[PDB]
C-alpha cells in the first residue's frame, strides 16, 4: 500500500461502524464498535491492511503508541504519514456533513422514508412511502452479507465501492428524522474530499485546507448531443451512436482521474453527457486540466468536426464552501455553471486554426452479446472504437477483459476479471425488442407490432425544473444521493417499468392492449433525467403514463416530467421525428410542466386553448370515455360497430369549435346518453377562462380510432 | 446609425432566410449578369472599402427584428422559479424586435418577440419552404456610400426580384459606444471573437449574433473566380464583466 490509497480507503471506511452499532454487535459506540469490526475482519483470512484502516473508526496520546504498534514498514508507510491520512479524513467527514432503526429518508421527498432493502434492479423499485423502523436483525442480515463480500474483496477503492454501494444505499448515514444523503454517499463523498486534500499537499493542520481554496469543482458538460445522436443518413446504428458517447466521456472521465490520479469517488454523477469531479487545486492540476481539455477538443472536433463540443470548467473551492453558513455550496456551483455556460459560446475556442461508421455497424451489429469494453491505447489489436485518449476493445462472455481499466455493463460485481484490472462498472437502459435474427427489432418490425394503424410509436422525456431541485442540495453528499438516485431511476428501472414490473404501483393507465411479455420497445436514450424511446405506437402511448406514474412513486410526487409523443410513417427519417417530439416537448414544458404533447391537434389560437395536457387530466379523460367506446385489443364496442361514423362526427363538430369557439352552434348541433358531458353549454369553464369539454375529447377519440382502423 | 433598410416583399413562399454571403453571392452573381466582372470586382473593392450587409432578418407590419446579441446570455441573472423558466426562455429567441434590440445591447431589462411572423413548412413526398404572415416579409441592411448603393445594390436586387418584389428605406438603430460590437451579418472572422455561435458551410462561419472586438471580418475568393462574403456588420454592445 502507499499513502494515496491509504487515504481513499480512510475515508471511505471511516464511518463503516454504523451499520455494526446498529447491527448490536459489538456495545461500544460506532467510533469504537467500527474499529473492532475491521481488526475482527483483518485477524479472518490474516490480511493485516484491514487493522491498519481500522483506526479511522477512532491529545494524540495513546493515537501514537497504537500506530506505532502497528509496523508502518509492513506497509512501508513513514507513521508521521499516518497521522496525517487519520486527521485528513478527520476533516473530509466534517466538510460532506437518534435512534438505531431509523430509515434514510428520500430526497426527493423527506416526509417520505425507505423501507431497508439491497441496491436490485431486477427485484423491485424503490418507492418512499410510510415511515417504519428497520429490526436489529435486517442490520445482521445487512453486516454479515457486508463481512462476507470484504473478505473476498481486492482492497482496491475501485473493488470496495461496489461492495459499500450494493449493501449501504439505503442507510440513513445519520439516523435522524428527515436525513436524506446515503451512508454510501456519505463515505464515497468522504472519500473523495480526503484524497483532494491530500494530492492538495495540505498537512499538519487542526482551516488551512478548510478555509484556503485548496480544491477544485469541475464540471465537465458536453454540448450538441442530440444534434451528434440524431440527423444521421436505422436504429441498431443509432442505439451505437448514443453507446459510443458514452464511452467517449467516460475515456475523459477516468483521464482525468489517472492523470490528476484520483478515484471514482471523485467522481460525483457522470449521466446525460454531465460529470462533476472533486479535485486537487494545484498548480499540477490545472495544468494537467489544461493539457487534457485541449486534447479531448482537438481529437472530438478532428472526429466529429463542430457536431459534438466538450465544455469542460473547474473554480477554485474551498472547504467553507462544501457546506451551509448563514448555501455556499449552491453558490459554488452557480458561478461554475456561469464558467460553463460561458465556455459553449466559445465552442472550440481551444483551436487557434479554426479560423483559417462501418466501426459503429459492427459494434451495433455486436451490440447484443457483449459484457463490457477495455480502455486500451489506441494503438491494440482488437481495439473496435477509439476515444480522445483510448482505445474501446469489445469484452464477450467467453473473452479476455482486456486494459489497464475495465468497463463493464450493468452489474456491480467485478466477475471474472483481472486482480490488476481496475473495475469501473456503468449502467445503461438498453431494453430492446429482439428480432427473429438475434439483433435489435427494425423501425419497421416495431411499426408492424402495433395495434390497429401501423405507425411508428416515438417518445421524448424530461424531468421538469431539475437545476432548481439539485441547486438546493446543501452539500457534497445530498448532491451525489440526490444525483445517483435521479440516474438510476432512467439507467436502473425504465427496463423493468418496460417490461411489465411495478403493476400494482403503476396501476390503471391509458391503454389499448393487454401488455406484452416481449414488448415492442427499444429505448435510443435514457439517463440523467431525460430519455428517448421508440416503438409500437401503442406500446408506446401507454408506457408514457406508465413511466410518469412510476417516476411519481420514485419521488414523493414531489417531482413531474414532461413527454413528448408522436406516431409517425415507419419510413419517416429519424431527425424528423427527433426534431418534432423535440417540437412537441418543450411545447408541453412550455405550456406549463407536469403535461404530456399525447397527439397533434387543432385549436384555436385565443391564447386560452394548450395543446399538452396535464397527465391527471388526459388519465381521468380516458377512464371516463374510452370504456364507454373502446372493448381492448384493438376493437370498438360491439353497440359502436356500424355507428363509428358517430365518434368521426364528434370530430368534425370539435372543429367548429375551433373555427370559432365563441359560436353556440356545437349546441344546436348534439345514443344521446352517451357522452352527456359534451352536450351542455360549460358555464364554469366560461367564468374559469378555460376551454370547454369538447376541445378535450379528440385527445381520446383520435387515439382509439388509430387502434380500431 | 442610420442604414437603407432593403424590404423584400415575397410572393409566394420562401425556401432560405438568406444570410449575408449568400445574399452577397446573389447580388454578385446578379452584377455580373447586368454589368460584367470588371463591376463585380469594384463591388469587391466598395466592401473591402468599408460597406457592409446584413443577413436578412424578418419584419411584420411596421416591426423590424433583429437578432438577439449573445452578449446578454451570460448577463441574464442581471422569483427562484421565475428566473429559471423565463432565462431559458430568452436564451432560446433567436429575434428581438428593434425597441428590445436597443434595450439588449445596453444590458438593459428587455422582453422577447410573442409570436414571430414565419413558419418552416415541411411538405412531405421531403422538402420546405417559409410561409410568411400577412404583411410580413424579410429585409437586411446595407451601411455604406449611395452611390454604391444605387450603383450596385439596387439594380442587382431588382434583377433578382423580377419571387419577390424589393422596397427600401432609412432605417434608424440606436447603440452603444463601445470596444464591443454585435454582427449583424454571419462572418469570416480574423481575430479569435468574444462570444460565438458556429455555423457551418465548406467553411466555418461566426452566426449573427455574435460578439467581437475591432474585427473587420474579411473576403475570400476562390476556384471552382467567386468571392464569399464574410464581413462583419459590427453594432455596439455594451458587455458584463466575466
Amino acid at each position: 500500500m502507499e499513502i494515496d490509497e491509504l487515504t481513499a480507503l480512510g475515508g471511505l471506511l471511516h464511518d463503516i461502524g454504523k451499520p455494526v452499532q446498529r447491527a448490536g454487535l459489538y456495545s461500544g459506540d460506532h467510533s469504537t464498535q467500527g474499529a473492532r469490526f475491521l481488526r475482527d475482519l483483518a485477524e479472518n483470512t490474516g490480511r493485516a491492511e484491514y487493522e491498519l484502516l481500522s483506526l479511522f473508526s477512532e491529545n494524540d496520546e495513546l493515537m501514537i503508541r497504537r500506530i506505532k504498534e502497528l509496523s508502518p514498514e509492513r506497509f512501508g508507510l513513514t507513521m508521521e504519514d499516518v497521522l496525517n491520512a487519520l486527521w485528513i479524513v478527520y476533516e473530509a467527514d466534517n466538510l460532506a456533513s437518534p435512534q438505531a432503526s431509523r430509515p434514510l429518508y428520500s430526497v426527493f421527498n423527506p416526509g417520505k422514508a425507505y423501507p431497508w432493502a439491497e441496491l436490485d434492479f431486477e427485484k423491485e423499485l424503490p418507492v418512499p412511502g410510510d415511515v417504519f423502523s428497520i429490526r436489529s436483525q435486517d442490520y445482521r442480515e445487512l453486516v454479515k452479507r457486508l463481512w462476507e463480500e470484504l473478505s473476498k474483496a481486492k482492497l482496491r477503492s475501485d473493488r470496495l465501492l461496489p461492495v459499500l454501494e450494493k449493501y449501504l444505499t439505503f442507510v440513513s448515514s445519520v439516523t435522524s428524522e428527515g436525513n436524506i444523503i446515503s451512508l454510501y454517499d456519505h463515505m464515497r463523498m468522504t472519500s473523495a474530499i480526503a484524497l483532494a486534500m491530500l494530492r492538495a499537499g495540505c498537512t499538519a493542520e487542526d482551516g488551512r485546507c478548510r478555509k484556503e481554496k485548496r480544491f477544485l469543482l469541475i464540471e465537465g458538460d458536453f454540448s450538441g448531443i442530440q444534434d451528434f445522436i440524431y440527423r444521421v443518413s436505422t436504429l441498431k446504428y443509432l442505439r451505437a451512436r448514443s453507446a459510443y458517447l458514452e464511452l467517449i466521456g467516460w475515456d475523459v472521465v477516468l483521464e482525468i482521474l489517472s492523470r490528476l490520479g484520483l478515484t471514482r469517488a471523485n467522481v460525483v454523477f457522470n449521466a446525460g453527457g454531465h460529470f462533476m469531479i472533486i479535485a486537487q487545486n494545484t498548480p499540477d492540476a490545472v495544468k494537467e486540466l489544461e493539457e487534457i481539455r485541449a486534447k479531448a477538443v482537438e481529437w472530438l472536433y478532428r472526429e466529429f468536426e463542430s457536431d459534438l463540443y466538450l465544455a469542460i470548467e473547474w473554480e477554485p473551492v474551498s472547504g467553507r464552501e462544501f457546506g451551509r453558513e448563514g448555501n455556499l455550496f449552491a453558490e459554488a456551483r452557480k458561478r461554475l455553471k456561469h464558467k460553463l455556460t460561458v465556455r459553449k459560446l466559445k465552442r472550440f475556442g481551444e483551436i487557434k486554426g479554426l479560423f483559417e461508421c462501418n466501426r459503429l455497424v459492427s459494434l451495433g451489429g455486436n451490440l447484443p452479446k457483449l459484457l463490457g469494453f477495455g480502455r486500451t491505447a489506441k494503438n491494440d489489436a482488437g481495439v473496435l472504437v477509439e476515444g480522445p485518449f483510448s482505445g474501446f476493445v469489445p469484452y464477450l462472455q467467453g473473452g479476455r477483459p482486456v486494459g489497464e481499466q475495465i468497463l463493464v455493463k450493468n452489474t456491480l460485481n467485478p466477475g471474472e476479471i483481472p486482480e490488476s484490472a481496475q473495475f469501473v462498472p456503468y449502467f445503461v437502459a438498453d431494453y430492446f425488442k429482439k428480432d427473429p435474427k438475434g439483433g435489435v427489432a427494425t423501425f419497421e418490425e416495431l411499426s408492424m407490432a402495433s395495434t390497429g394503424t401501423r405507425r411508428l410509436g416515438v417518445m421524448k422525456g424530461d424531468v421538469d425544473r431539475l437545476g432548481e431541485f439539485f441547486s438546493s442540495m446543501d452539500s457534497p453528499s445530498k448532491l451525489a444521493t440526490a444525483s445517483r438516485f435521479m440516474d438510476y431511476f432512467f439507467k436502473g428501472y425504465i427496463g423493468a417499468i418496460i417490461e411489465g414490473k411495478f403493476g400494482y404501483i403503476i396501476g390503471d393507465v391509458p391503454s389499448l392492449r393487454d401488455w406484452p411479455e416481449e414488448p415492442d420497445i427499444v429505448v435510443v436514450y435514457a439517463g440523467g433525467d431525460d430519455f428517448f424511446i421508440v416503438g409500437a405506437w401503442d406500446q408506446i402511448f401507454e408506457l408514457a403514463f406508465r413511466v410518469r406514474r412510476a417516476f411519481n412513486a420514485y419521488t414523493g410526487g414531489k417531482l413531474t416530467l414532461s413527454v413528448g409523443l408522436g406516431y409517425f410513417d415507419e419510413r419517416t427519417p429519424i431527425y424528423r421525428m427527433a426534431d418534432v417530439v423535440s417540437e412537441r416537448l418543450d411545447t408541453a414544458k412550455d405550456e406549463g410542466r407536469n403535461r404530456v404533447f399525447v397527439v397533434g391537434r387543432s385549436r384555436p389560437l385565443d391564447g386560452k386553448h394548450k395543446l399538452s395536457y396535464e397527465w391527471n387530466h388526459y388519465e381521468e379523460l380516458w377512464r371516463t370515455y374510452a370504456p364507454r367506446i373502446y372493448a381492448g385489443n384493438g376493437r370498438l364496442k360491439g353497440k359502436l360497430e356500424s355507428k363509428k361514423g358517430l365518434l368521426w362526427k364528434l370530430l368534425e363538430i370539435r372543429e367548429l369549435y375551433v373555427r370559432d369557439p365563441n359560436d353556440v352552434r356545437w349546441a344546436y348541433l348534439t345514443l344521446s346518453d352517451l357522452f352527456p358531458e359534451l352536450v351542455g353549454i360549460d358555464t364554469k369553464a366560461v367564468e374559469r377562462k378555460e376551454p370547454q369539454p369538447v376541445y378535450w375529447v379528440d385527445g381520446v377519440l383520435k387515439i382509439v380510432l388509430m387502434a380500431v382502423r | 446609425p442610420k442604414f437603407i433598410a432593403v424590404k423584400l416583399i415575397p410572393k409566394g413562399p420562401f425556401r432560405d432566410i438568406p444570410r449575408a454571403d449568400t445574399l452577397f453571392g446573389a447580388i454578385g452573381n446578379a452584377i455580373s449578369a447586368i454589368h460584367g466582372q470588371s463591376a463585380v470586382e469594384e463591388l469587391v473593392d466598395a466592401f473591402v472599402g468599408g460597406a457592409r450587409i446584413s443577413s436578412a432578418f424578418p419584419y411584420s407590419g411596421d416591426t423590424y427584428y433583429l437578432p438577439k446579441p449573445l452578449s446578454v446570455e451570460p448577463a441574464l441573472e442581471g422569483d427562484e422559479e421565475e428566473r429559471y423558466t423565463t432565462a431559458k426562455r430568452l436564451r432560446k429567441a433567436k429575434y428581438l424586435d428593434l425597441k428590445n434590440f436597443e434595450l439588449a445591447l445596453r444590458l438593459r431589462p428587455f422582453t422577447i418577440p410573442e409570436e414571430i411572423p414565419y413558419a418552416r413548412v415541411d411538405v412531405p413526398r421531403f422538402w420546405e419552404e417559409i410561409r410568411f404572415r400577412e404583411k410580413s416579409g424579410v429585409y437586411f441592411l446595407y451601411s455604406g456610400p449611395r452611390e454604391v448603393f444605387d450603383g450596385y445594390i439596387a439594380p442587382a436586387m431588382r434583377f433578382l426580384g423580377d419571387l419577390f418584389e424589393v422596397e427600401f428605406h432609412e432605417m434608424k438603430i440606436d447603440a452603444p459606444g463601445s470596444e464591443y460590437s454585435v454582427t449583424l451579418s454571419n462572418a469570416l472572422p480574423t481575430k479569435t471573437p468574444v462570444l460565438w455561435r458556429l455555423l457551418r458551410k465548406r467553411m466555418t462561419f461566426i452566426a449573427e449574433g455574435s460578439i467581437v472586438k475591432n474585427d473587420p471580418g474579411g473576403m475570400e475568393r476562390l476556384e471552382l473566380e467567386v468571392y464569399v462574403y464574410g464581413l462583419t456588420f459590427p453594432l455596439g454592445v455594451e458587455l458584463p464583466e466575466g
